[PDB]
């Protein structure tokens, strides 16, 4: 039953609006001083563990997204929210890279206000003109 | 907090058993349980929630 | 295969959206995949991968070899081999661009009758009494883009130049 303590502590971090020391949490959350409370914060992505003493905070973006796509060169998909968590407020940068048509973004087939961002491996009249009807002998005549 | 002590006391229980204890609508009981407990719909215990510190959780509930 | 990859990217820019382009680039990153590998590689589902696969099958863009892995563990293994075939893609793109140019390269009508006439019909429809082209049955008056197609053709011209560079 260690799943609940993290949420009551984190929503408290939202209510207090400031980071809380592990001892201040353990005293306010009335728990025995322990590594697990910190370890849940080290585990949880919605809380930031600070290397200086205890501190627990709630929880360049375009360049970070480009580097992530380059590392992703082997990976053909990524999560939209995870990229935003890695680079806070990266949804806008992801959409901008989309509009640039390089790291291009894919508009949500679920809720049309959302947009996914994807990693780059790097009109029907126009399209039908570029497609039309689609054999080997005309290809050989073409070759 | 009381419901969680029941969960260590019972690996399987029901929204009915919980509503009987908490005297709250099963709908509210079903929301929080989704966080702590998970549902098993198959077997003899089907339609009953199973779990996955308790005192720390109780103090966190007291704080919030 | 850099020139072929660039031609494929240009085809993705011309034909369809960006998701299909990204799927093609993902196939380009990894040598060979069997029927499940895009799903592990991508966050899209298999049913939706299926609509995209049907779209690829509609065209000549890529090629499929259908192979079983023989070893008798349960039902063995359905492995599909997706390998791009360059000649079919080159032929289809040339047919489309030439057909597009022919469509860009490619009159009398009466308002009430909604009929249609041509130049030979013009010689027939001419009347000496008035000066006009008159309809046949209803005797009604007769009435009756390229530059914009030429500008869109400027986009087609870069693709044609890229195809010429790929050829030589």
């Amino acid at each position: 039953h260690d799943s609940s303590k993290l949420l009551w502590a984190t929503e408290y971090i939202q209510k207090k609006g400031k980071p809380v020391l592990v001892n201040e949490l353990l005293d306010y959350l009335s728990m025995k001083k322990d590594d697990k409370v910190i370890e849940l914060l080290k585990k949880l992505d919605r809380i930031e563990f600070d290397p200086k003493k205890g501190t627990f905070k709630y929880l360049h973006s375009p360049s970070e997204l480009l580097k992530l796509l380059r590392s992703q060169v082997t990976f053909k998909g990524i999560s939209c929210k995870d990229l935003k968590d890695g680079w806070p407020q990266c949804d806008e940068t992801i959409n901008q890279l989309e509009e640039d048509s390089k790291i291009l973004v894919l508009r949500t087939k679920k809720d049309k206000t959302p947009r996914y961002v994807w990693y780059n491996s790097g009109d029907e009249e126009f399209v039908k003109m570029w497609e039309n009807v689609q054999a080997e002998l005309p290809r050989k005549l073409q070759d | 907090d009381y419901l969680f002590k029941l969960f260590d006391e019972y690996d399987y229980w029901s929204l009915k058993g919980l509503k009987e204890r908490t005297r709250q609508p099963e709908a509210h009981l079903k929301e929080c349980l989704d966080k702590v407990a998970t549902l098993v719909k198959k077997g003899p215990y089907a339609f009953k929630y199973t779990l996955r510190k308790e005192e720390e959780r109780k103090a966190t509930l007291g704080e919030l | 295969d850099d020139i072929v990859k660039n031609l494929l990217k240009f085809v993705v820019r011309g034909f369809y959206g960006g998701s299909f382009v990204l799927v093609l680039d993902a196939i380009l990153f990894h040598s060979v995949l069997a029927e499940d590998d895009l799903k592990q590689l991508l966050s899209i589902n298999k049913t939706e991968l299926g609509p995209l696969i049907a779209r690829l099958r509609s065209d000549r863009l890529i090629s499929i070899h259908k192979q079983r892995e023989y070893p008798p563990n349960s039902k063995s293994v359905e492995r599909v081999y997706y390998y791009v075939k360059y000649p079919h893609a080159i032929d289809a793109i040339k047919w489309k661009v030439h057909q597009v140019v022919q469509r860009l390269k490619d009159g009398y009508m009466c308002p009430i009758c909604l009929t249609k006439y041509t130049q030979l019909e013009a010689v027939q429809l001419l009347n000496f009494d008035r000066t006009e082209f008159l309809c046949s049955l209803c005797d009604e008056p007769l009435v009756e883009k390229q530059d914009k197609l030429n500008r869109l053709m400027d986009q087609i011209q870069p693709i044609i130049d890229s195809l010429k560079k790929i050829d030589d």
